[PDB]
């Protein structure tokens, strides 16, 4: 509540706007799954959040719930599906991201869930894959921002150690590699890890396929102003 | 000594395992005559395989009654804090 040297898991706040469709919440659903303990599902038909309009609601809320980072979900003719990623410094929003939920592979949907899946704790901190070459390009603020969000979103409470035991279940964010004209795309996968004798002192590593499977089309985003951004980066 | 642990391609993986994380830089292979997840699946299979092998390998680990840890680097990936850094 008051500012301390080393701060814990970023809690997360998670809401929605004007008649959120069904595969929106199931996402929202999940996040606040992957994000337990430390993440807020407020499920009221929030109306008149428009945060590339005024993210001072959002501020509010967030503030309210001491929550540094909001997920927040929409939908209109515009931009459908739209999922906005916010990060709060300093009680108000640092930067900001679009990310808008594309259609299936092809007629199955996104089914309902409320968790990840029956065979992955909940709250575990999961493995991290960023595969694709934009995360590796300095000059692309866009993707720069959204790996640096999601590991925030995501990195749950950090910590020197790790039992063996709870290396179970791996996160993928892939970005499509980029073609001129077209907004990115990025794709968020999670596998279950199940490891196999292999000979070798190493384990060999298989996937099963869990939770939901997302693909995003970037939106619009807000950046930090270099001011506040380069005080919020300052580690005690 | 008969399936292969390790991965290998041009561009190298990079490591955050503070964060549990690592980078795939190598371009993000999505064949048209596969199956999108599938595709998908196989990427995160080998960054997978990398990653837990990093793990594994350059971590310490201590085996006791607190059971069986692997010791974390410090994470290198800086990220924004919440609240500005203390008082003092």
């Amino acid at each position: 509540k008051e500012p301390q040297l080393i701060e814990g898991a970023k809690r997360v706040l998670l809401l929605h706007g004007s008649k959120c469709p069904t595969p929106l919440h199931t996402v929202l659903k999940v996040f606040h799954s992957l994000t337990t303990p430390h993440s807020v599902l407020f499920h009221k038909k929030n109306e008149n959040i428009h945060p590339f309009e005024s993210t001072e609601s959002l501020e509010f809320l967030a503030n309210k719930n001491d929550c540094g980072m909001v997920i927040f979900g929409s939908s209109n003719k515009k931009r459908p599906n739209c999922l906005t990623i916010a990060r709060i410094f300093d009680s108000k929003v640092l930067d900001m991201a679009e990310l808008l939920l594309l259609p299936d592979a092809n007629g199955e949907g996104i089914p309902e869930m409320n968790r990840l899946s029956m065979h992955v704790a909940i709250g575990l901190r999961p493995l991290m894959l960023f595969s694709g070459s934009a995360w590796d390009d300095t000059t692309s603020t866009t993707h720069t921002m959204l790996k640096s969000m999601l590991v925030d979103l995501f990195k749950g409470e950090t910590s020197d150690k790790i039992d063996v035991e709870g290396l179970q279940y791996a996160l993928m964010v892939g970005a499509e590699e980029p073609t001129a004209g077209l907004a990115p795309i990025i794709h968020l996968r999670w596998y279950k890890i199940v490891t196999k004798r292999s000979g070798h002192k190493l384990p060999r590593v298989e996937l099963e396929e869990i939770g939901p499977k997302l693909d995003f089309k970037v939106g619009r985003i807000q950046e930090a102003p270099r001011d506040v951004m380069k005080e919020a980066m300052k580690q005690g | 000594e008969r399936l292969p642990i390790t991965v290998s391609k041009p561009t190298p993986y990079t490591f955050d395992l503070g964060h549990l994380l690592a980078n795939d830089p190598n371009p993000l292979e999505l064949p048209k005559s596969e199956p999108l997840n599938a595709s998908l699946k196989a990427t995160a299979r080998d960054g997978v395989q990398s990653l837990l092998n990093q793990l594994l390998t350059t971590c310490p680990i201590t085996s006791s009654q607190q059971g069986v840890l692997l010791t974390l680097p410090a994470p290198s990936t800086i990220l924004p804090r919440h609240k500005p850094l203390p008082t003092p």
